[PDB]
C-alpha cells in the first residue's frame, strides 16, 4: 500500500551522511569502522560513475551522479534501521565484526543502488538491468543474496514493485548466478561437506 | 552456516514450486511421480551439486522428471517438457537449447541428459527403479 | 506480503556474516 512518491520524498531530504546515531554505533565498536566505510563510498562513487557514463551510450553523464547519491542516503538508512533492529533482538551494542566486513558493506550499497536504478528505468550499450550493478562493483552474486531480506525488513517505505524487483533479483542468483564458476558458494559447500 | 542453511531453504522452495506446477499439468494421471521425482531433484542439488556449476536450476528440474518417468516407464517426452516449461512466467528458450557440456560446448537439454545427466546418476536413478517404495524426501513446508 | 520469508526469529542479518 506504498506509493513510489514517499521513499522519493524521503531520500529527497534525507542526509548524504551517517547519522548520529549511526555514529553512535560505530563508536560503540570493538575496531572502529567510520573510516572504512566513508573511504568506501568515496572510491566506490568515484568508480561509479565513470562505468555509468560508459554503459549510458557514451560521454559524459551527469545523471550518474544524483543517483549514486541517493543510493548512499539509502544505503545509511537501511544500515542504521538493521542496526537498531538487532540491538533489539540480541541486547548486544557491539557488532564490530559485522561492520568491518568489506562484503556487508559492499552488498547493502548495491542493493540499495539497484532499488534507486530500478525506479528511474523509462530515464545506448547497456546498463543497469540488475546484474549490471554486480559487474560494477566486482560484487558476487552469492553475496548480494544474503542482504535481500533483511533490507526488506529494514525498510518500510518500499513500494510492492520494488519487493517485486528484489525478489526477481534473488530468484536469479538462486537459479543460476550463485552457481557460476567463481562463486564463493562452492567454498561455503565444501566447508559444510566436511 | 546460516548462509548455506538460508540459501538452500529457499532455493529447494523456489525449486519445489516450479516442479509442483509442471507435475500438476503434465502428471496429472500419475499424482505419485512428483514425490519420487522432487526426491531426485533434492538429491541432486544435495549431493550432485557439480552438477549445478554454471548450469541452471531448470535444467536439473526437466532432467529429473525426464529420469524418474523413464525408469517408472511413464511415457514422457522432452519436447513435452520444454513446452510446458515455456509458460512459466520467467521461462528463457536459451535454458533448453543451450546447456553446457563439458568446458565451453553447448547443446540442446537432450544431449545433456543423455551425455552427463544420466551417468552422474544413472547408478542412483536405478533405486527407484526397484519395485519397491523409496524413502520419499521431505517436501518444503512452504505454507502461509 | 507474497514474499518468502526464510529467516527464522533467532535469526538475522548479522549470523549471515557470523
Amino acid at each position: 500500500m506504498n506509493t513510489i512518491q514517499q521513499l522519493m520524498m524521503i531520500l529527497n531530504s534525507a542526509s548524504d551522511q551517517p547519522s548520529e546515531n549511526l555514529i553512535s554505533y560505530f563508536n560503540n565498536c570493538t575496531v572502529n569502522p567510520k573510516e572504512s566505510i566513508l573511504k568506501r563510498v568515496k572510491d566506490i562513487g568515484y568508480i561509479f560513475k565513470e562505468k555509468f557514463a560508459k554503459a549510458v551510450g557514451q560521454g559524459c553523464v551527469e545523471i550518474g551522479s544524483q543517483r549514486y547519491k541517493l543510493g548512499v542516503r539509502l544505503y545509511y538508512r537501511v544500515m542504521e534501521s538493521m542496526l537498531k533492529s538487532e540491538e533489539e533482538r540480541l541486547s548486544i551494542q557491539n557488532f564490530s565484526k559485522l561492520l568491518n566486513d568489506n562484503i556487508f558493506h559492499m552488498s547493502l550499497l548495491a542493493c540499495a543502488l539497484e532499488v534507486v536504478m530500478a525506479t528511474y528505468s523509462r530515464s545506448s550499450g547497456t546498463d543497469l538491468s540488475f546484474p549490471w550493478i554486480l559487474n560494477v562493483l566486482n560484487l558476487k552474486a552469492f553475496d548480494f543474496y544474503k542482504v535481500i531480506e533483511s533490507f526488506i525488513k529494514a525498510e518500510g517505505n518500499l513500494t510492492r514493485e520494488m519487493i517485486k524487483h528484489l525478489e526477481r533479483c534473488e530468484h536469479r542468483i538462486m537459479e543460476s548466478l550463485a552457481w557460476l564458476s567463481d562463486s564463493p558458494l562452492f567454498d561455503l559447500i565444501k566447508q559444510s561437506k566436511d | 552456516s546460516t548462509s548455506l542453511s538460508l540459501f538452500y531453504k529457499k532455493v529447494y522452495r523456489l525449486a519445489y514450486l516450479r516442479l509442483n506446477t509442471l507435475c500438476e499439468r503434465l502428471l496429472s494421471e500419475h499424482p505419485e511421480l512428483e514425490h519420487i521425482i522432487w526426491t531426485l531433484f533434492q538429491h541432486t542439488l544435495q549431493n550432485e551439486y557439480e552438477l549445478m556449476r554454471d548450469r541452471h536450476l531448470d535444467q536439473i528440474m526437466m532432467c529429473s522428471m525426464y529420469g524418474i518417468c523413464k525408469v517408472k516407464n511413464i511415457d514422457l517426452k522432452f519436447k513435452i517438457i520444454v513446452t510446458a516449461y515455456k509458460d512459466l512466467p520467467h521461462a528463457v528458450q536459451e535454458t533448453f537449447k543451450r546447456v553446457l557440456i563439458k568446458e565451453e560446448e553447448y547443446d540442446s537439454i537432450i544431449v545433456f541428459y543423455n551425455s552427463v545427466f544420466m551417468q552422474r546418476l544413472k547408478t542412483n536413478i536405478l533405486q527407484y527403479a526397484s519395485t519397491r517404495p523409496p524413502t520419499l524426501s521431505p517436501i518444503p513446508h512452504i505454507p502461509r | 506480503l507474497d514474499y518468502h520469508f526464510g529467516l527464522e526469529e533467532g535469526e538475522g542479518i548479522r549470523d549471515l556474516f557470523d
